[PDB]
């Protein structure tokens, strides 16, 4: 009986590992983007500033 | 003297008089072959002015003669503008014939003095739980509703209209500023089929509407709560959206000649805001509750418009989108919501603990959410798991039916009091309730009804 | 204390004077041998007043639409 | 000829001279009655200069009349300026009356040929761990202090100053550039208390001066030691922050009618930054050793200014808020800091040996940090388990208390030699002390005091 | 008549011509006694117009005298292009003499009206298997190419070149926007090293050349496309990067002056992609289909461009780099590869279930193949052991011999007809060929090929 849930225990442990692996990649899937919609947005504020300035001076 | 229109440009007209005539800032002109009203909004110099249109300007060319009123947008106040619907200029739009007024006020003020300030720390019962519990309101306070696109502002409004018309036997004005038009028709009539329209006064300026109307609704709908206030009398201000008062703003600022802030933003936005939000006070004379929505560009709350806002009002409730993407309503955030009411000298200490109890229990489970989404709740201590399982049951006790959303779902309105709120999510803390299952507290109003729902 | 209020509803340039005012206010007691303390409730105000007034006299803006001179303010 | 003032907006003047008597770039410029002086930066023409007050304009009128100086701006040089505080203009700051000089000096000038520039690796010892390790300084050499906000530039400047300065056979130039008033004073009295104040030429342009003085302070100060350097001295040239001489052209930069770059900057950054650095140099007459503090806006170190100062750098050390956010100091950070003496060439295979394995266990346990949060510690292999003990520690016996930071520590400060610093290092590498606790590395000067602190 | 040049600013010229002669908005104008031509952007009033230099302004100087030319930059077309490279302006830049032309058109043009259009979707034949079946182009149709490197992306472009013409009576265009020196110069040596260079027109805008000539070379090989199409045929147009195009009309956008939008794209980002794209159409004449290189900003698909042009792309080829490494030289990927075309309402359901019975097998097999890898071979079920075997000999028989690539296969080029390509496939899903060796199905073109391979 004990070794046996030993073999359980290694196979359980297999599957929550592979379930970590596929969360983790959906985590950053869904940070990416986030990521790309900063990075668009950041260069939209740089160019007003740009223009605003060089429309003054 | 007549002016003679030399530039249009979208909604902004220039119009030039003679030296010994020019019109002042904030004096109402009118067009002489269509009787289109301008609002002088500066001076520009030999004898030329600029002016926003309080109506269309399709159809206006160059050279047209303009009459100068010699005072500002005067609208009619007092008791025959209860139970009418007005437009902007103070007309009325109901079909009903004219309005009986029997004086007008201009809608430019001063805000009253700091020695007519008044302090307000009697408490408004909502009848919502989580209002009731972490954003605590005031009679002649000022609360505001933060939320982006579909989530729960004018639903969450509709509500406490219903629940603070029981207590308060005064007068009300509501001021709808660029929102729908639809709305603005079913009030109406839930009001007259109900025989409540007989105390509310009216104004709507829709977003069908030219930028001037959004711009100056704002105003017109305060100048006739004042005159309540001024009589010595509770009123209650309600307005559909103090974002679009802002907004129409930034449409007309480069049309005004003005150089853009931040995000594109009008350089005045913190003082456009100021200048209406101060007005909106209870003096010594007479006391003005207000409740207001904010709409959230984009969802981000600290965009210019949504962060200047803030430093207003005595009560934040901040509605968000995640709360209501797992079914609960109201979607209340208890941790970014907030009340000046929420101090143990104005409440009293147990229900102040109770709050700092649910708002402590949910931070906590909010810091544990990453650990949990890749491994799970079964690695969290015993204590933690424990947490997570009261944080749980709160965030659906927290969810509460509404009289106004029976029509959407089908289930009856609860109205909960202040004893019964502490009395449940005191229990829940305690531990009271740790053997009935999570869908138990979901949509049940009173803790009890969560005992008779576990019941199934 | 002292208080010393420049509100909401006021012009942006009482705003942007008041620190000051404030600070002359408590240097009175430094100047002849005695302590004082200020609290200044917030500069962030007193720089969006400036930035307003500023862009009204078309002088060109900076790093968020903020005068060049934000840092001597 | 003489010159009329035509236009005053903030610090930046516009003066009209006759068409035949145009002052020339950089000139010197004086108000008729006011005390002010204005330097010219641009010929707009027509006669008319743009300048620069390096004074206050709240008393500047239009039509006031200036003179031309027919030169910039010339400060005192030499023996007399020892001892001696000074503004931008060279006047002396502090009360001890005029000071003799026998020269005075052109504030504007060319940086020394490339056949001038000298090449020398003698090292100069510094008594901070962290440094002695990975940033050998040298002499003749430039170093270069980064970091933001409240992490320690002025405190590691003072303890160099006094490990270096308080020995250094010859003399000495401290610069306070946008600095605060209060450290000016504590250095002054520190100066004058430890009788050192002769041997050290002091110039202090604060945070309350107007642009143009924190625009040329550095200038001065650099004019000074460079009298010096071509004497055949050895000098020592302190300048507590070269960034406020970049923000002094920024704040400038838009009224003197230039377009704005990137992270709204002068377009002129990188050739006004070449300018000013490339004179602080060791030539073939005399060697200058340099230390400059460099502010990191927002701790970003890709931010334009501090991303164009590293290549102007013989030795960067750089300091981490994250560090100093965990009670550590100095707060240097070992795998960003660098010098060009880490060479087993210049020092010895020994030091570079000690050092490369350092950063090599830092930088695997950088790594190993997210993954002992996530999981546990027991997770990790044997070898990871025993690396991460040795990190931790390593980390913390780089903190070193000072003297000059008893006052904040409330320790006594401790000096410790480049060969402690490499034993004590090699040992814990070795896993020799592998047997002592943690907390006995944090603050306690050579391994020696480890081993004692772990008994209390 | 002729206009004379006023200012010189880097690549933008204007000109000033006499009121009665002013040139059109895309006029094509020629300096005298230099081989520079302009192409007029803007009538900027009072006699002036702007233009962009389509060479070097390197040595010119104001007052030099501007003829006008009557149209926009006009092109040779026809028979006479085959087999030759040209520049922007139809320039011979091959040292083979000039072009034996007949006729020359215009480069600008309106595209083909709404009764133009043809009467149904076309799939286009291109013989290439797992294009025909997985990717169905439909004539008139835009096909997006993504990929790196070494994985046969010309080698692709020249088999579709020889089907088109010897298969379809067809004929090519590769207009190369951005094209590199070196690789424009190694390409033109592989066509006519495989046979292929008299079946294409190349138009050439190489790096180096102005904003102005990369952003008119597409329309400069769209405009020897639209000829062959009134002729009468199906032709292919290769645009060597789509990506390119957008940047040279970002950079021209920059240099008039105009505001940038999201991103720092020129606000005309839609309109001049669909300027470029709506020409390519099956009309009631003939009909061009074209293949395009597509380049990703950061990796990011939301980015204006990617966004834009994914607009109006058909189908969607992607080459593997792994899918190389196991053998199979076409490498186009049967899983992340797709078509608008793959729908049963117009391909008809046998095309289109046997095209997605491939992709399910395909998809299972990579699954299987991680349980084979991590826990064995021995796991799996017979249906899972004989789905694999399946998977394994349809992944093979997507392989095929082209006739430019019998110097590497060292075997004879095939064309498999879309008859024969769905037969093939249908067959091998059902087990009919579930006994032969999966080499069998290796390189052979149809099927009745791999039962051959397989008796030997
Ligand atoms: N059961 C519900 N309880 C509360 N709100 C709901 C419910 N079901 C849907 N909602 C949504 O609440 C929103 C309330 O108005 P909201 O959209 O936030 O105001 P606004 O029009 O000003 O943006 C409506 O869009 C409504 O559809
Ligand atoms: N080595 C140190 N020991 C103790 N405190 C330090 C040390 N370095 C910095 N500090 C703390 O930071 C401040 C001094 O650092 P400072 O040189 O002013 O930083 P920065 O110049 O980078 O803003 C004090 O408040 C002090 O407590
Ligand atoms: N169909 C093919 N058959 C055989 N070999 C091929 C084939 N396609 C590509 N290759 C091999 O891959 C190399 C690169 O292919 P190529 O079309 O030139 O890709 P790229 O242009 O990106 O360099 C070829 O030189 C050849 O060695
Ligand atoms: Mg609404
Ligand atoms: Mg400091």
């Amino acid at each position: 009986a004990v070794v046996e849930n030993n073999a359980c225990e290694q196979a359980a442990r297999m599957i929550a590992m592979k379930n970590a692996t596929d969360n983790a990649g959906e985590l950053i899937s869904d940070l990416q983007l986030i990521y790309n919609k900063a990075r668009q947005a950041a260069i939209t504020q740089e160019i007003s500033e740009i223009v605003g300035g060089a429309a003054a001076v | 003297s007549s002016g003679r229109i030399v530039q249009i440009i979208g909604a902004v007209i220039d119009v030039e008089f003679p030296r010994d005539a020019v019109p002042s800032i904030y004096e109402a002109l009118k067009v002489q072959g269509v009787e289109t009203t301008l609002e002088v909004q500066q001076q520009l110099g030999d004898g030329v002015v600029r002016s926003i249109a309080m109506g269309s300007t399709e159809g206006l060319k160059r050279g047209l003669n303009v009459d100068s009123t010699g005072a500002a947008i005067s609208v009619p106040v007092g008791k025959a503008t209860l139970g009418r619907i007005m437009d902007v200029l103070g007309n009325p739009i109901d079909e009903a014939g004219p309005i009986g007024e029997e004086e007008r006020w201009g809608i430019h003020r001063e805000a009253p003095s700091y020695a007519d300030q008044a302090g307000g720390n009697e408490l408004l019962e909502t009848g919502i739980k989580v209002i009731d519990l972490v954003c605590p309101f005031a009679k002649g306070g000022k609360v505001g509703l933060f939320g982006g696109a579909g989530v729960g502002k004018t639903v969450n409004m509709m509500e406490l209209i219903r629940n603070i018309a029981i207590e308060h036997s005064g007068y009300s004005v509501f001021a709808g500023v660029g929102e729908r038009t639809r709305e603005g028709n079913d009030f109406y009539h839930e009001m007259k089929d109900s025989n409540v329209l007989d105390k509310v006064a009216l104004v709507y300026g829709q977003m069908n509407e030219p930028p001037g109307n959004r711009l100056r609704v704002a105003l017109t709908g305060l100048t006739m709560a004042e005159k309540f206030r001024d009589e010595g009398r509770d009123v209650l201000l309600f307005i559909d959206n103090i974002y679009r008062y802002t907004l129409a703003g930034t449409e007309v600022s480069a049309l005004l000649g003005r150089m853009p802030s931040a995000v594109g933003y009008q350089p005045t936005l913190a003082e456009e805001m100021g200048v209406l939000q101060e007005r909106i006070t209870s003096t010594k004379k007479g006391s003005i509750t207000s409740i207001q929505a904010v709409y959230v560009p984009a969802d981000d709350l600290t965009d210019p418009s949504p962060a200047t806002t803030f430093a207003h009002l005595d009560a934040t409730v901040v509605l968000s989108r995640d709360i209501a993407s797992l079914g609960i309503y109201p979607a209340v955030d208890p941790l970014d919501s907030t009340s000046r009411q929420l101090d143990p000298l104005v409440i009293g200490q147990d229900h102040y603990d109770t709050a700092r109890g649910v708002q402590y229990v949910l931070q906590r489970y909010k810091e544990l959410k990453d650990i949990i989404a890749i491994l799970g709740m079964d690695e969290l201590s015993e204590a933690d798991k424990l947490l997570v399982a009261r944080a749980r049951k709160i965030q659906r006790f927290l969810s509460q039916p509404f009289f106004v959303a029976e029509v959407f779902t089908g289930s009856p309105g609860k109205y909960v009091s202040l004893k019964d709120t502490i009395a449940g999510f005191k229990g829940i803390l305690n531990g009271d309730y740790d053997h009935l299952p999570e869908q138990a507290f979901y949509m049940v109003g009173g803790i009890e009804e969560a005992v008779e729902k576990a019941k199934k | 204390t002292i208080v010393v209020a420049a509100s909401a509803s006021e012009s942006a340039a009482l705003q942007y004077l008041a620190p000051y005012s404030g600070c002359t206010m408590g240097e009175y007691f430094r100047d002849r041998g005695e302590d004082a303390l200020i609290v200044y409730d917030d500069l962030s105000k007193q720089a969006v007043a400036y930035r307003q007034i500023s862009l009204l006299l078309r002088r060109p803006p900076g790093r968020e639409a903020y005068p060049g001179d934000v840092f001597y303010l």
